[PDB]
């Protein structure tokens, strides 16, 4: 769960390193295709809540501060219109 | 590892069989040296990460004069 | 590359792009035949000089050239 | 005096030199896209008789320039 | 059949030719059928149209 | 399909807009025209091996 | 520069000779050619060395260790 | 589909045969349709075995479906003129200028000279 | 070495420390 | 300093040594001696270890996503 209240700093660093190896060994448009399919959004809603929008802000700034950006542009426009 | 000698010259067909190195006393499990030497790609990646982190540590030591 | 990337036993360098930080190619790695020729000739030198060399020193020569 | 295209340099091992050469071929721009005949030519060669044909008077004239 | 064709290839390799001749894999031959009708009333015409 | 013999197909002719007395274009051109007709009618008829 | 940096992508592509590595005498050059320049070089090569039977293929030396 | 396809069989040239009427098609298609008819099936004009000419399934100094004299790729899409006496098809303008200015209907390697009046339309 | 453990965890990549640094850069 | 710099790359040329009758004549020189060689070896190891690829014009195609943060 991408929640800054509950997850540890080690958990955030772990998720950052895991997603960095994902973005290295396979492409980022392919990663967005793997991450934006509707079937795994019941399993992505822990990662992508789009609710309690300071956690959405944490997810946006986390996937930007890893070095990616991009993956939370949908969360960025969610934060814009909500 | 053993595979097809017909398709070994043309293609790459994976591993189908196994042959022993030499006849040793049953199980043995005598450890191979490649499982103690680190791979080159991991060595280069960890080298670049460690040297960049050392550069930031040296920059912080200069900046704080610590 | 057809299909997808190749999950390989460390003898293929997945080649990371400098810009996108993504693997864009694969570098299959093998050993030159003259390297095995020179290594076999080094073992042949070891057995050549083995006629007047103790067992511990033979093991040292083997282990030194091997590592 | 020596520009850093000249190898063996003291800075890197030859496996790291292999990795540097591979990543330099990797991180060029539009290098794999051969759609319009932009062919990629890898040439590995030698100098053969680079030693025995060195004239010492010409080397003297060239080294009076250097040192 | 395979025994018949091995006998034929043996006769070729021994009596009817002295040459060692490479043999490919044995396969079978097929025919062509259809499942549904031609969905287009399709036409052609002569070179003088 | 893959140069095999065609079997279990009924070839039903629907229209034949033929000029009366083809003669010069009937002297060896109907047979490749009919071959093109058979091939083209076989193509959209969803064939199987 | 270092071993494998230039000033610009234009400074790469201003010449077909892109990347260079001299290891004592072993010369390793990466070229990127265009189709017209490649055809012109082929034309001048066949101008000096005509081959109507297309015999240039069989004189090639390839890496036999690979499949 | 292209101009290199046969006139009768509508397939590309591998073992083609030409004719005196300028019709180049498949030899197997022209065999059964004109063995007893004796006429070219492009337009019904008469073309017997003496009128018909071979176009492929043979050997050459070039060794391909190219120009025998000009040594270039003179396909059916290109300006190709076929020598009826020789049976081979070369380029139109290049072999015409070679047989006119240089007076060379000969090959590049074989060097077999001929006349420029035997050229007919290959396509 | 739990002190070195928490020292590495505080001198690590630390995305929340990056958010504090960027938020103070934006507020300043 | 601009006049001295004009003299400095007036001096900084190729300027091959003259062939001298007999022994050559020694000229005057230098850099900072006390302590600087330790940092010279430190950044020598840093330059021998650190590595990058691409040309010097390689900062292009950067979208530079900023943090949206809290309003």
């Amino acid at each position: 769960k991408l929640s800054e209240e509950t997850t540890t700093s080690s958990s955030r660093i772990f998720v950052k390193i895991f997603f960095q190896e994902l973005c290295e060994y396979m492409g980022l448009p392919k990663l967005n295709a793997r991450l934006k399919d509707e079937t795994l959004q019941p399993f992505f809603e822990g990662l992508l809540p789009r609710d309690n929008p300071r956690n959405t802000r944490f997810a946006i700034n986390f996937f930007t501060s890893i070095g990616l950006g991009g993956l939370t542009d949908e969360l960025r426009e969610h934060l814009k219109n909500t | 590892p053993q595979s097809d000698l017909r398709w070994s010259k043309q293609t790459d067909v994976g591993i189908t069989h196994f042959r022993s190195g030499m006849s040793h006393e049953e199980d043995q499990l005598i450890p191979n040296l490649y499982r103690y030497i680190q791979p080159w790609e991991s060595e280069f990646i960890d080298s670049q990460r460690v040297w960049a982190e050392y550069a930031l540590k040296r920059q912080e030591a200069i900046a704080q004069n610590r | 590359t057809s299909y997808e990337e190749f999950t390989h036993k460390d003898g293929v360098w997945n080649l990371q792009n400098e810009v996108t930080k993504e693997r864009t190619a694969q570098c299959f790695l093998r050993v030159d035949d003259e390297s095995m020729q020179r290594f076999h000739n080094r073992v042949r030198q070891i057995l050549m000089a083995s006629g007047s060399t103790t067992f511990t020193k033979i093991v040292n020569k083997w282990n030194t050239a091997l590592i | 005096l020596f520009p850093p295209w000249i190898k063996p340099a003291d800075t890197e091992p030859p496996p790291l030199l292999v990795y540097k050469w591979c990543q330099g071929i990797n991180n060029l721009q539009d290098v794999w896209e051969t759609s319009e005949g932009e062919c990629n030519v890898m040439l590995e060669s030698r100098f053969e008789k680079m030693y025995e044909k060195i004239d010492l008077t010409l080397l003297n004239r060239l080294l009076r320039l250097i040192v | 059949g395979e025994l018949y064709l091995d006998c034929v290839m043996h006769d070729l390799r021994k009596m009817y030719s002295e040459i060692d001749i490479k043999v490919a894999d044995p396969v079978v031959t097929f025919c062509e059928t259809v499942v549904e009708t031609s969905s287009l009333k399709c036409f052609a015409e002569t070179p003088n149209k | 399909l893959c140069d095999e013999l065609i079997r279990n197909v009924k070839f039903k002719i629907l229209d034949a807009v033929v000029a009366q007395e083809p003669l010069h274009r009937g002297g060896g051109q109907i047979i490749p025209t009919a071959r093109r007709v058979v091939y083209s009618a076989f193509l959209m008829a969803t064939p199987r091996l | 520069n270092d071993f494998l940096s230039f000033q610009d992508i234009a400074t790469e592509a201003a010449h077909p000779i892109r990347l260079f590595c001299r290891y004592i005498d072993r010369i390793h050059i990466f070229f990127r050619f265009t189709a017209d320049e490649a055809r012109d070089l082929i034309q001048r090569y066949l101008t000096e060395h005509p081959d109507p039977n297309n015999e240039n293929i069989v004189g090639y030396n390839n890496k036999k260790c690979w499949p | 589909l292209p101009f290199d396809h046969c006139s009768l069989s509508l397939q590309p040239f591998v073992y083609p045969v030409c004719t005196p009427d300028g019709i180049v098609f498949d030899l197997l298609n022209i065999v059964p349709w004109l063995k007893k008819y004796g006429t070219n099936p492009s337009n019904g004009e008469k073309l017997d075995g003496r009128s018909l000419i071979k176009l492929n399934f043979s050997k050459n100094s070039e060794g391909k479906y190219h120009c025998p004299v000009l040594f270039t790729v003179f396909t059916n899409n290109t300006h190709i003129v076929a020598v009826r006496t020789t049976g081979n098809v070369y380029a139109y303008e290049a072999v015409e200028q070679l047989n006119i200015k240089a007076k060379n209907f000969r090959d590049l390697l074989t060097d077999e000279p001929f006349s420029r009046q035997d050229i007919i339309t290959l396509q | 070495d739990l002190d070195r453990m928490l020292r590495e965890q505080e001198r690590e990549g630390d995305p929340m420390a990056n958010f504090i640094k960027k938020n103070k850069a934006k507020e300043n | 300093a601009a006049g001295e710099q004009e003299k400095l790359e007036a001096t900084n040329r190729y300027h091959m040594p003259k062939e001298t009758r007999g022994q050559p004549a020694r000229a005057v020189d230098e850099s900072g001696a006390p302590g600087e060689e330790q940092r010279r070896w430190e950044e020598a190891r840093l330059g021998a270890a650190s590595l990058k690829f691409g040309a010097r014009d390689a900062a292009s195609q950067e979208p530079k996503y900023q943090l949206v943060l809290e309003e």
